[PDB]
């Protein structure tokens, strides 16, 4: 019974532009239970299941790093098209394993508004949705490898 | 001595309170007459007192005018007795009767209406002057019994 | 020609024991400035409603009640002799829009008013419905047309021509509901009744001002589509009654001496009344009454003059501080009959 | 000349409950600092639209309804002998927005005032265009080009022209809509008001110990502050086109309705048929309101009337002459105390001040 | 000698409600620990603007579009009877940086406001360039070179040269940008305020059994501090070098709006046609807004005004006193408050303070 | 040491028309504080003890909408019934939400009023209790849903 993340990203597409800037001005990711817009977005998607709240939280608070700075095309990583940018230092990432809960939702979208990264969002959903040590692990990982292999 | 004391919300809710309150004004036998009551600053009180009293921190005293009685036997005052008839009177005829018993033997009353009495009198004046050292009626630490005499 | 016919009237009374309030208290108004003594509207209303010279000169008083109850029992006897009861019980179902009709005691919404000729009249109308077997709705929808009929039978009783009466669940709500035809106000004092301490005397003696407003083709509409002189009758009547009337009977402060105190009527275009003419309370002069006259006939004349009221005009006054005129009471209600 | 027409009112009403709330209470309002009991624009407004005054002098009312259906109905009735009803259901539907078709119900997105006149020049123009086979967008196109003829159509229904129209669906939404040249401010009382409670009891002819019912209401006796002002041009427009001296003869009609009318509430029982104390009409260039002159609630003195008349008096002295306008004024009063610096002109009678704003000052 | 004038306003309204968000709830504001009621720097701009005591004095307002083909079809009118078309298009297009091809909708960046003086002036100028044979990046290095040509343009709209423009695509980008000359700050009430609600009703003629509308709305009275700042040398720079008798003047008609104009809504149905009630000016080296004299929220005594004054005149008494400032101070008020620091002028009328402007503070 | 709430509710239910009446008359919640049959009423339910009387002050003012507005039945939330009714807007659910104090109680009052709602009354009064931070928004989360369910 998992979230069906392409479904939600063209949702989100399909967004008027009241909504996707409604949701563009939140600062942290629990804001977003203040818009109505959010709820009605999410709703099918399976929220109103507490335990996939939160992933669809950070899920929706990545894509509205806005406007359409996460591209969808084996699968590619987060961390691989963070690295295939260019624009982001490793350090940074670091960083962004090294901040506590919220903060690293923050910090992210933030990378990914400087990357606009090409990835393969439900992989990017999953990664989301688990979101913990291991996958923080991961996303360095392949940063620092495919970094490496350029 | 003719005072003018607010008594404080917390020290003024139940009339024994008001008559403690009252009390408590002489370190050193009284009359007292409600103006209003339940403002934010308390009782609004008109009081007699045959001693001067000082301001506590419950029963504040806003001004003290000393009285000397010059009364004289013709003379036509307004008055407001504030006082309370009983044998509890509820006719009407039977409380302006009951006034003009004390009253009439001292002064004759020639207008009034209903309990706070609101009234014209004519006047024995050392008869009158006694009666309002005395007080007239029931509840005399109660609110009741203050008559309080105007010039026309 | 007119249509409002304006009664102002001072009277003076004692201030006592009149018309009382929840806290036993005698009912008071802040006016204007200055608290002054109140006679509620609608103990006005009921006063004269109620009242001997009511009874002699207008009619039997509408009857208003909440138990449905007693009512039925009530209409059972008056109607029983004239009305088959199960008319009688599907009428008041009807009518009053709550199921009948048996039980220790049914409720109504509200506090209604009836007149049992109205009742009577509906009775009549429902037998010849169910004997021609017209549906409920349908009887309704026939007796939307007409409404002067239901009027003529509040010609029976009067008072509700007044006062109006309003229903929510029943039928009259949709069919014979009513709207009053004339206006009262609350009686306020022309002057101050605190006095202020650290000729002008006088206590136990008020001096009130009373304004009613009558509603001509209001209450020609009202009752039946009755003439003009009917209507002006329960006018007069009406001005009888404000000028005289004192709860508790306690007569007029001079009642053995005056019919009336003070009265002036108009006949206007549009309502107006001369309280403002006390805004600033009166101060004693001598009595209340007599400031208090001069004080009405001034701001009469600065509001005719100003505002170019040609009305059809006439008093009756006592003292001699005046600014048409009248030698006696009567002869006003008369002068009011017959329409200036 | 000048563009704006202010008309002030001083009015003193005895104990009454002239506006009330969901709960039957008085319409408070905090100013400045104080409590005051207030009459609703709304209410003001509507008393006049609906008064026999305004039937008088003025000519129909608007009627405002959300009901299509019932509408259609009253349009087939009246207009039927004029157009075919094909034609007047059509009309209907396009200045809507909404299809009209014979159904039990039929909404539109909010309350609206409609005219019959203007229905009726609109039901003529379908006509043509049903005539000649013309679409319903180039109608809309050729109805753009001349918006002044809609507006005259006006003239039947002028309480829409002095407070304005909206609309959010229909043909009517792109074609007919007037902002409405005439503000007013809910009236407020000059001083500060505690209101009394009066206690209801209905008594019941059938039982003889207790009452019925037992009640409350608020009410309050006040002298109230009124203001109005009338754009001129504003009022020319929306009537399409018609002359000062129109618009003039409607601004007397209004101020004789502001210093006239009452709220008909809870007047068959309080009866406060009071007339205006003090009215005072000004011409300038930018709308003034006098309200500031009671910021600071008037205190009794011999009353609230005269104070309050006061009040405004010093304060029109003040701001006359701090800002320094000079415009065509003239005042009627009932009692002054209390003269304004003689550059407003003293009518002694209402009739007279209304033929001085007929005559443009 | 001194580059900045301060404004400051006093004004009382009565019961309305000026600024509304998206819930058509007053607009609130919280200061210093208190609501009070709040009216937005630009509606307070933007009444100014399209006020007709600008229109009056001022002249034109600018053209403020997001749209550009219902602009350039505007263009095409006025100049076209001035320019050729294909200059004017071409203007367009090098100004916004976007391409004006007659395309149904073409829209710019941002909302941006447009003088059509100064595209007159940008399509002389191309129309230089076309005829010289010219490439149009040497004709922004030639157009850079003299900034205050196209500034001067701005004297024939003023508001932007108050209030300023901001550039992101076009040559624009390069050249007409600016810094605005007037700094204002959003009205708030000198007292606390809980708002009022009225609750309405719109009755239908045609149901008798009911309301056809039931509903709310938030609305206050209050007394108000507007407060407003002309640094004197950027407006003469934003109107191309214009002198300070310019400026000046400019100053005094922007204290009048500022003490005159009240913002639209919802007016027709409340009314709050109100006066200011009073109104101070000072000359200064460095800007200074007295509304820290409300942080205190003002209590009512005989009103909220009259206090509110009275703690106007003190405070800016202790921050003239304790900072030393000795510039140039006029007041005028309606109501008999005097001013405690002498020297603040005491003007009789408006009209005396607004020469006094012109003046420089004499 | 709660409140007991089905009791304070039935407490109301047995209410003399006096008082319930009596009760219903009052325009803003604080002004419970003037009527006796008010501190009759909450007397037995601890309005002793202070930070209790908040509480129940918005209790009564809520059951105060009169007659019987309030009707009880995972339980029902105050969304979810103001949903559930159909006639409210959501904007007037706005403008509760937003709302300063005082008048909020009061916005609340007239839509209870206007959906003569069906809750689940403990929940709504505990709800009520601890009014509102998170509640505010939990109550919008819940409107939203329930209404786009429908």
């Amino acid at each position: 019974d998992e979230i069906d993340a392409m479904a939600l990203y063209r949702a989100w597409q399909q967004l008027d532009n009241g909504s996707c800037a409604q949701i563009r001005r939140v600062s942290e990711p629990d804001e977003l239970r203040d818009i109505p817009a959010f709820y009605r977005l999410v709703q099918p998607f399976g929220w109103e299941n507490p335990r996939h709240q939160q992933a669809l939280l950070r899920m929706v608070f990545c894509l509205s790093a806005g406007k359409n700075v996460i591209r969808h095309q084996t699968g590619i990583s987060l961390g691989r098209a963070l690295a295939n940018s260019g624009r982001i230092n490793e350090r940074r990432i670091f960083q962004l394993i090294r901040a506590d809960r919220t903060a690293d939702m923050v910090q992210l979208r933030r990378l990914l508004t400087h990357a606009e990264p090409v990835l393969d969002w439900p992989l990017m959903a999953r990664m989301l949705t688990w979101w913990g040590k291991r996958e923080r692990q991961q996303l360095l990982e392949d940063f620092v490898l495919t970094t490496n292999k350029n | 001595y003719l005072s003018k004391v607010i008594i404080a919300r917390a020290w003024s809710r139940d009339l024994y309170q008001l008559h403690q309150g009252l009390w408590h004004l002489f370190p050193n036998d009284f009359l007292f007459h409600v103006e209003k009551r339940n403002t934010p600053e308390g009782c609004h009180v008109l009081l007699q007192s045959a001693q001067m009293p000082v301001s506590t921190a419950v029963a504040t005293v806003i001004k003290t005018k000393q009285v000397e009685f010059q009364l004289q036997v013709g003379v036509p005052l307004y008055f407001r007795l504030r006082a309370n008839p009983i044998k509890p009177l509820i006719k009407e005829a039977e409380q302006i009767a009951w006034l003009q018993r004390k009253l009439g033997n001292a002064a004759r009353v020639e207008d009034v209406h209903p309990v706070c009495f609101e009234g014209v009198l004519t006047i024995d004046a050392p008869a009158l002057i006694d009666l309002v050292q005395q007080g007239i009626g029931p509840a005399k630490s109660m609110g009741c019994g203050l008559l309080s005499l105007a010039p026309l | 020609m007119s249509n409002f016919i304006n009664i102002h009237v001072l009277i003076s009374h004692s201030p006592s024991c009149l018309n009382r309030d929840d806290m036993n208290m005698q009912k008071d108004a802040i006016f204007g400035g200055k608290r002054r003594v109140r006679i509620s509207s609608q103990s006005l209303k009921r006063a004269m409603r109620k009242s001997g010279y009511y009874a002699q000169n207008i009619g039997e008083s509408s009857l208003r009640t909440i138990h449905l109850a007693q009512l039925r029992d009530v209409l059972r006897q008056k109607l029983g002799e004239r009305f088959d009861q199960k008319i009688i019980d599907k009428t008041l179902a009807l009518l009053s829009g709550k199921s009948v009709d048996e039980a220790e005691k049914i409720s109504a919404d509200a506090v209604t008013p009836w007149v049992v000729g109205e009742i009577a009249w509906f009775c009549e109308q429902v037998a010849k419905a169910e004997a021609d077997n017209l549906d409920d709705k349908k009887l309704l929808k026939v007796l939307k047309e007409d409404i002067a009929a239901i009027r003529v039978n509040l010609q029976q009783g009067v008072d509700i021509a007044l006062s109006g009466r309003m229903a929510t669940s029943g039928m009259m709500t949709e069919l014979g509901k009513v709207d009053g035809a004339m206006s009262i106000a609350h009686a306020i004092t022309t002057h101050q009744v605190d006095s202020d301490i650290d000729g002008t005397q006088e206590f136990s003696s008020g001096v009130f001002y009373r304004y009613a407003n009558i509603n001509l083709a209001q209450l020609q509409e009202n009752l039946g589509g009755a003439s003009r002189e009917q209507a002006l009758e329960i006018a007069t009547h009406v001005v009888h009654m404000l000028a005289t009337e004192v709860p508790g009977a306690k007569q007029r402060t001079y009642a053995a001496f005056n019919p009336a105190d003070m009265v002036m009527v108009n006949f206007s275009d549009m309502p107006l009344s001369m309280a403002n003419a006390f805004e600033k309370a009166v101060k004693a002069k001598d009595g209340f009454l007599q400031p208090s006259i001069q004080a009405f006939n001034q701001y009469w004349d600065r509001v005719a003059n100003g505002y170019g009221l040609n009305g059809a005009a006439a008093q009756f006054s006592l003292s001699d501080v005046d600014p048409k005129q009248m030698p006696t009471l009567e002869q006003l209600k008369s002068w009011v009959r017959n329409n200036g």
